[PDB]
């Protein structure tokens, strides 16, 4: 027992018998049956700013004031992707009205 | 895996132009050998960690897939994706696919002769069309430029020195002592830091829109090339018949045949 | 698309002709099941473009010419079941010079022999009817 | 229908909301100009005429670093939602056709 | 008027009555039309650094 | 062989065509009887 490493192969091949006064019928049938998956809804999320970067201090509260308004950016972005997931499933499951 | 059959007789139809050719020492058509010609400071790549990781399913195979499925639609019509491949001979497959347009099967009997020669005439223009314009595969040449020039702007933005003394960071490092050489060292590390985040964001979009494009090719050979389509001005323009694909160099080719009336005259109606 | 109608796009609900499908639901997703149709063993024949009798030519309305070796039938695509080539089956347009390929049978008309038993039946009447 | 265009306001809405997020994000670029990232203040001629010019240039960094990075947000904000867009507008596309 | 909290509802509840030997036709129609909306293009914009 | 079929007689739209023709041939037979 060891690793060995090749070419690959796409399949067997088969070729087909032609002609210019023949075709070939099925005269049985088969019914099968098979699954598919697909992703849908991925799980909300939110996050706080001050309280994630420097939480339950105060020198980081007079500090991070002074850079801006990206806590106030981010929220949004998340608060976004929230409110699309409840949009994506309502659209998955209710084609039904009654 | 599908193989044509020795034999190339087909009712007067030719397909000369697409299938391929055993004389050249690569295994493709003319069509895919004038693609792969259509399309085409590395030295530096290779020195700042940047590398190309060579693709897995080499073009060689590519043209071997495209064959077999080219053979299976000629000699099999579109039962081969349905499930066991079933022969019938060519004629009689235009005739189903004349009769699923809307027109009757005997017009394409009575007129054989001339859908031959048209159907020959027209692919031999798409060479000509093809070999005439050099724009037409700019769709191609775009992704493989745009990602040259942003690899190239990557290496290229590495020379700025982003605040510190020097530009390079041996000459600090024997130039000054450690203690105070560690404050310079850190505005370089931030900076190179926030190019490749940049970088890699780009990338990641590009890569979806790729993968876009892709799915679309998917399910357009899916639904063209395996049978018939009734959705309009999807597998070509007009009136659909069949299809046939071509590989080319990170990319697809699709040639729609497709139906069109000509000439109309006009006479009274009555309900 | 696979659930409320049934849908002709190849391998859009499942490989081979689509029948119908099932929904069920999963953490964060959804599995469908698809029933489908596909065909088993198979036979060959010949086959015949078209078929020409009173210097005609009829053409299959639905359905493909058949022949194991004696005789012609008339088949659907997908199910072998002949079937005599009646008039029905077929419709006819031109004479039969012109097809490429065509080749040599009868056609029978399914009321020729309701008109044909008419007439015997009209022959013993007369037959009958000629000694009053 | 006329009645319901000149009844139901939201049923444009899927129209209103691609104009307002747009001016909104372009909006909040010109407030992060009056950010002071770490400097003395946000005015530039203010320190650039207020100080010597040995080590304004690190005055001068950090105002460059801050607004260079709030521009390259704003920007990948914009190619995001472009491409959903594109998307879309595909739709649309086949929709009609 | 106030403000009030409840688990919403998830539609109204018709049963059909079903059986292997008979069937439902339609003797009358309609005709209706519906409105759809589709967002194509967005505003341009250029920065001067 | 099929599963729930019910008894009734098919019309044949040729039937009463049929009926009409033989019903007068048999006057004209019956015409002809005196000859
Ligand atoms: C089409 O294909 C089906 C599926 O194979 C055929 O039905 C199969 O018929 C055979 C012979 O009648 C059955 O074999 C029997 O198996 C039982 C044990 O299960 C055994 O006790 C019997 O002695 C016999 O060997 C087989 O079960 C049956 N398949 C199924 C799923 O029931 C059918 O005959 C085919 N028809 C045509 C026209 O090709
Ligand atoms: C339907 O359209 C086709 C395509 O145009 C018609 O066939 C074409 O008819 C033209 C003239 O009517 C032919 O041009 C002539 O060709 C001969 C050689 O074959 C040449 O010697 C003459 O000087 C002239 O160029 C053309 O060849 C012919 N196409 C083919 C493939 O034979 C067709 O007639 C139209 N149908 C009807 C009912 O009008
Ligand atoms: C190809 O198909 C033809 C048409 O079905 C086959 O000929 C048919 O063969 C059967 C069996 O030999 C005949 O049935 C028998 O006829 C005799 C008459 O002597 C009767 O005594 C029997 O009770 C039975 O009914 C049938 O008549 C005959 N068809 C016609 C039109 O005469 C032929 O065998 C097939 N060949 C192959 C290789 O599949
Ligand atoms: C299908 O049946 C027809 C009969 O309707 C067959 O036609 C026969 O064909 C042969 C040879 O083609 C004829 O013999 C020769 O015909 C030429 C004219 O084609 C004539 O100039 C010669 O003097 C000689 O008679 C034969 O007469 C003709 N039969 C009739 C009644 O016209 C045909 O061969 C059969 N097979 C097919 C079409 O594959
Ligand atoms: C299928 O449904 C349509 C729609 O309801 C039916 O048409 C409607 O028929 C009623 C009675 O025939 C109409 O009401 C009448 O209106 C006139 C005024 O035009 C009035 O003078 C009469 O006293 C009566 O109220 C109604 O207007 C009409 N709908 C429309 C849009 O014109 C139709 O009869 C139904 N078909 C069947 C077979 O039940
Ligand atoms: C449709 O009508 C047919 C007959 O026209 C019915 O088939 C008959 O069903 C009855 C049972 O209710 C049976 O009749 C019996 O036949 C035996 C001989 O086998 C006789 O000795 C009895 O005195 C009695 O007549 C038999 O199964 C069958 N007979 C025939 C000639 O077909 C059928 O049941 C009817 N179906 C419906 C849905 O109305
Ligand atoms: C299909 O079309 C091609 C294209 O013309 C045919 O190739 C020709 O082959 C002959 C020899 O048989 C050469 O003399 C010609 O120069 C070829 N044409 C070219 C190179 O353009 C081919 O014969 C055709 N096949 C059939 C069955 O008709
Ligand atoms: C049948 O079609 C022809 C054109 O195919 C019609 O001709 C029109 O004639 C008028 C008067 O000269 C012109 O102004 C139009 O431009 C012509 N039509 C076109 C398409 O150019 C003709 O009127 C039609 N007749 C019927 C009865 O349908
Ligand atoms: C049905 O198709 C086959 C082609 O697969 C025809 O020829 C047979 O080919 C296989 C393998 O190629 C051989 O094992 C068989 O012996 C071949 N058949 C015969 C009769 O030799 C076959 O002829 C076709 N059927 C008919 C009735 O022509
Ligand atoms: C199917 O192809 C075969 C083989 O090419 C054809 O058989 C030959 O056809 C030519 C011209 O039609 C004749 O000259 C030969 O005599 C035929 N061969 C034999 C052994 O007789 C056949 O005609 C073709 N059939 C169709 C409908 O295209
Ligand atoms: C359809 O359902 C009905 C009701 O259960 C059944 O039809 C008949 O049912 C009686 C018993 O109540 C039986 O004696 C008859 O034989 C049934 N008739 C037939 C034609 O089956 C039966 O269960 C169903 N009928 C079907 C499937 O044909």
């Amino acid at each position: 027992q060891s690793i060995i490493a090749y070419t690959m192969s796409l399949g067997a091949e088969n070729s087909v018998a032609y002609s210019n006064n023949s075709i070939a019928i099925p005269t049985n049938f088969t019914i099968s049956v098979t699954t598919e998956i697909l992703p849908v809804s991925m799980t909300k999320t939110s996050v706080d700013c001050t309280m994630y970067i420097c939480g339950d201090s105060t020198e980081c509260s007079n500090l991070l004031l002074q850079y801006g308004s990206f806590c106030t950016q981010l929220n949004r972005a998340l608060t976004g992707i929230a409110v699309e997931q409840d949009k994506n499933t309502q659209e998955v499951f209710a084609q039904v009205k009654q | 895996i599908y193989k044509t059959p020795p034999i190339k007789d087909f009712g007067g139809f030719n397909f000369s132009q697409i299938l391929p050719d055993p004389s050249k020492p690569s295994k493709r058509s003319p069509i895919e050998d004038l693609l792969f010609n259509k399309v085409t400071l590395i030295c530096a790549q290779k020195f700042n960690g940047l590398n190309v990781l060579p693709p897995l399913l080499t073009d060689e195979m590519i043209a071997q897939y495209t064959s077999a499925l080219l053979a299976g639609t000629i000699t099999s019509g579109w039962t081969f994706g349905a499930g066991p491949a079933l022969q019938i001979p060519f004629p009689m497959q235009m005739a189903y696919r004349f009769n699923g347009i809307g027109v009757t099967q005997n017009v394409l009997y009575e007129n054989q002769k001339l859908i031959a020669n048209q159907f020959n005439s027209a692919i031999g223009k798409i060479q000509d069309s093809l070999s005439s314009t050099p724009s037409a595969l700019g769709k191609l040449q775009d992704v493989v430029n745009q990602n040259a020039q942003a690899l190239n702007t990557l290496v290229k933005q590495l020379s700025s020195n982003f605040g510190a003394i020097s530009s390079v960071l041996n000459d600090i490092l024997s130039r000054l002592d450690p203690p105070e050489a560690e404050v310079q060292i850190d505005r370089l590390i931030t900076g190179r830091l926030q190019s490749l985040q940049t970088y890699v964001t780009q990338q990641l979009i590009r890569a979806a829109e790729i993968r876009a494009s892709a799915n679309l090719a998917a399910t357009k050979m899916s639904e063209c090339v395996l049978g018939q389509s009734k959705r309009v001005d999807f597998c070509g323009k007009g009136y659909h018949l069949m299809s046939f694909p071509q590989s080319a160099p990170h990319g697809v080719v699709f040639l729609h045949v497709t139906y069109v009336p000509a000439q109309e005259k006009n006479f009274t109606t009555a309900p | 698309e696979c659930v409320l109608g049934q849908s002709k796009r190849v391998d859009f609900c499942g490989k081979g002709y689509h029948l119908m499908s099932f929904p069920q639901s999963a953490p964060h997703g959804v599995v469908f099941l698809h029933v489908t149709y596909v065909p088993a063993q198979e036979k060959n024949f010949t086959t015949a473009p078209a078929i020409c009798h009173d210097g005609k030519a009829h053409f299959p309305r639905e359905g493909v010419f058949v022949s194991n070796g004696t005789h012609w039938f008339v088949t659907q695509r997908n199910f072998y079941e002949p079937q005599i080539i009646t008039t029905d089956n077929t419709f006819v347009s031109g004479n039969c010079d012109v097809v490429i390929g065509i080749v040599n049978n009868t056609v029978y008309d399914p009321l020729q022999p309701e008109l044909d038993s008419f007439k015997e039946e009209l022959d013993k009447y007369f037959k009958n009817h000629t000694s009053p």
